[PDB]
């Protein structure tokens, strides 16, 4: 339903059918000759002076045509890098999945599928995203028999009367065992220690 | 009368909107009378931290975004005499 | 000398041989004029897009 | 031309020249904003810190906005920014983005990264205290978070010395910031040399159009005007080409500086 959300290749197209029309359209241009024919001022004219208005014609046309040659170098650079950047999409995010922040997609990346298009890629790009947050309440470390303990993989919360673990990604709660916990030194050193068992 | 020149058949005002048609020097324009204002960096907010607070999620989404990417061009050939 | 521009008071000094500046790309700035002899600077008139 | 019915009606028959120079400069003048919107606008809202500020030990205060200044501009900006350093036709467009809001992103962005962390580049910002996110990013480079906790106010204030000596080099030293200069001499020496090849008479009997239209008759004249006519569009053509190859390497370094403060600062690289 939505047009306009193809924006990047209806351009690259507009672009190129422009600068080819005004390459054809430079052909009318009298670039100070006499006219833009060439048959006209062959016969209209003699032979020793139509050569100078052949002349001018010939050199404002070769102008013309080094300036698109010009403008072709350019575009094809940027495409290039474009096209460079998509294959670097194409191999480290559809054959695996990627870990750095925000290159495929809003959110921690899942995976992605190619499309074809005229002349491009089209990729849909599945992310995850969380919703739905709360508060409880945070201690750096817990301390039993006076020596911390950190948890092993995850951070500590609680609901005002119980403790608990839990990633940091996902609501879970798990109670506290040693099998998640690591000891390290007795607390008196760290800022935020808060007993619990 | 702004700092990059003046307009003439728009008329200020005071609020702040995310504006489509950007002007210039922050001044930027919408339709609503045409009209031009300051533009809303955005809708701001204030997190409530502090030393003992965290905000865990508790529940999530899967979204389905696209990108394009053009990757080439059409490939074109001119003559020299055929032309000049 | 055939210009277009706004005239306008030059509180500058040219030295007595001196008759007229010019500062960059020949603009000349500072002109004295051939009768009264004081020295007026020419600015270009408003143009914008 | 420089306001001549004469030029102006030369210059008509020489195709499209003109219509293409303008399109040029504008694609590469919006790419500018393109730039700088692609850098910095990447947070949906704007945050503000606290004015309570306890970080566990940390100071920020010298990066922070300082309310007093009227630019709300923190003191290492002033101090870069004291640090950085005429009509004929050309003319410089301000920027949409003033220096206001853009301090107001990255402020956004630093105050950001301060309370909510990484989280806040994904979804919605979630408040997690400092002196535990430093245990998260710690937990990222093969070294356990147990280090951290036993070492609070040695790294606190190896981080405050650091960030002083900092502010002292930045402060005595000069020419630290050789590329932003070395940008700014650049483009002012291109327009400049611009500007100079006003005076070349490239064949011509005289360099200024009135001059030689009042003293010539319109015959004779014809070729004087082509001429000029012929040389200034060759040094604007290649202007214009040189200013387009500068702007895509400043569209390369802009890509890099946008993947550094994504991938850096909105997570551990
Ligand atoms: C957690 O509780 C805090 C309050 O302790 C809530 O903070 C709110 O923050 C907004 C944004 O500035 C304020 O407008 C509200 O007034 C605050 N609520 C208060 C002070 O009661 C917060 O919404 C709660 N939830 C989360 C996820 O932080
Ligand atoms: C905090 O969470 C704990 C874990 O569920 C709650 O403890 C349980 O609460 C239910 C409902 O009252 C009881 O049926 C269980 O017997 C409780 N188990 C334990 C081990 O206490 C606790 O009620 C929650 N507290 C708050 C304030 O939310
Ligand atoms: C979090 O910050 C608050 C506020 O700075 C700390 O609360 C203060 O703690 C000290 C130490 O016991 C008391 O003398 C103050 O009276 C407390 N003030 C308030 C308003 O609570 C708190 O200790 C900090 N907690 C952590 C873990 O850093
Ligand atoms: C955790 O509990 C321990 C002991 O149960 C506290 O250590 C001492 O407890 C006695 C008994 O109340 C106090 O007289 C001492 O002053 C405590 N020592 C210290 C250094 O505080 C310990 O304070 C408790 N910590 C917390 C955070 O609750
Ligand atoms: C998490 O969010 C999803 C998204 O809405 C919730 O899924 C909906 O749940 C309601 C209640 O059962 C259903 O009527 C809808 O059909 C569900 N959506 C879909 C697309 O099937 C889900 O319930 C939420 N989970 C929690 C625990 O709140
Ligand atoms: C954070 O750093 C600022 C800047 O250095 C400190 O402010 C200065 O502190 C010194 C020593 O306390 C004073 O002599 C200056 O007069 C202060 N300057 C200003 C403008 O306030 C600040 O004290 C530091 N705070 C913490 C907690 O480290
Ligand atoms: C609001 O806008 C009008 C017109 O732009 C201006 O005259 C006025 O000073 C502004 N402020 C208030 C408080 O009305
Ligand atoms: C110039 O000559 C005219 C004509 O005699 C006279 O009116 C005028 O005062 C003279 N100006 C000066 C500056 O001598």
């Amino acid at each position: 339903s939505t047009a306009s959300a193809l924006g990047k290749l209806q351009d690259v197209v507009n672009q190129n059918a422009q600068a080819l029309n005004t390459l054809v359209k430079q052909l009318s241009s009298n670039f100070g000759a006499i006219s833009s024919v060439l048959n006209d001022i062959l016969s209209r004219l003699d032979k020793v002076e139509a050569e100078v208005q052949i002349d001018r014609l010939i050199t404002g046309r070769l102008q013309s045509l080094q300036t698109y040659v010009t403008q072709q170098l350019i575009r094809a650079a940027e495409i290039r890098a474009s096209a460079n950047l998509a294959a670097t999409k194409m191999s480290e995010c559809v054959l695996g999945q990627s870990k750095r922040v925000d290159f495929c997609g809003k959110g921690y990346h899942l995976m992605s599928f190619p499309q074809s298009a005229p002349h491009g890629v089209v990729f849909l790009h599945v992310t995850y995203v969380p919703a739905q947050e709360k508060n409880f309440t945070t201690a750096p470390a817990i301390c039993h028999d006076g020596k911390a303990h950190f948890p092993r993989e995850g951070v500590f919360v609680s609901n005002g009367t119980h403790w608990f673990v839990t990633q940091r990604n996902f609501y879970e709660p798990q109670i506290i065992t040693t099998d998640n916990t690591f000891v390290s030194g007795n607390c008196d050193v760290v800022i935020g220690i808060v007993n619990n068992t | 009368q702004t700092r990059a020149g003046c307009l003439i058949g728009a008329e200020h005002v005071n609020n702040s909107y995310e504006c489509d048609i950007p002007i210039g020097a922050g001044i930027c324009a919408s339709y609503q009378s045409i009209i031009a204002y300051t533009m809303s960096l955005g809708v701001e907010n204030s997190v409530a931290y502090s030393n003992n607070s965290i905000a865990i999620p508790t529940n999530f989404t899967i979204s389905v975004t696209t990108e394009i990417l053009p990757v080439s061009m059409t490939k074109t050939s001119v003559d020299c005499t055929m032309y000049i | 000398l055939t210009g277009t521009g706004v005239l306008t008071e030059s509180n500058k000094k040219f030295l007595p041989f001196q008759q007229f500046g010019r500062d960059i790309a020949d603009t000349t700035d500072a002109v004295r004029d051939p009768q009264t002899l004081e020295i007026l600077d020419i600015t270009p008139c408003s143009f914008g897009g | 031309c420089g306001d001549s019915t004469e030029c102006s009606n030369l210059l008509l028959q020489y195709g499209s020249f003109c219509t293409q120079l303008n399109r040029a400069l504008t694609g590469i003048a919006v790419e500018q904003d393109k730039n700088t919107q692609e850098v910095f606008a990447q947070v949906k809202q704007i945050y503000k810190t606290p004015p309570i500020k306890d970080f566990g030990g940390f100071n920020f205060s010298q990066i922070l906005p300082d309310p007093s200044k009227p630019s709300k501009r923190s003191f290492i900006e002033d101090l870069l920014f004291n640090k950085v350093t005429k009509f004929n036709g050309l003319t410089v467009l301000p920027p949409l983005l003033t220096d206001e809001m853009i301090a107001q992103y990255t402020s956004a962005l630093l105050a950001g990264t301060i309370t909510s962390g990484w989280t806040f580049g994904a979804g919605a910002a979630l408040q997690i205290p400092f002196a535990m996110q430093m245990a998260y990013r710690f937990n990222g480079i093969g070294v356990t978070q147990n280090v951290l906790y036993e070492n609070q106010k040695l790294i606190a204030n190896q981080f405050n010395s650091a960030i002083g000596k900092i502010q002292d080099s930045l402060s005595s030293t000069a020419s630290a910031l050789g590329k932003l200069q070395d940008v700014v001499n650049q483009n002012a020496q291109a327009l400049n040399t611009l500007v100079k090849q006003l005076s070349s008479n490239f064949g011509a009997i005289s360099s200024v159009l009135n001059d030689i239209l009042s003293r010539l008759d319109k015959v004779e004249a014809e070729v004087q005007i082509d001429r000029l006519i012929t040389g200034r569009l060759q040094s604007l053509q290649t202007y214009v080409t040189q200013q387009l190859i500068r702007a895509a390497e400043i569209r390369a370094s802009a890509n890099l500086a946008a993947t550094k403060m994504s991938e850096c600062v909105l997570g551990q690289s």
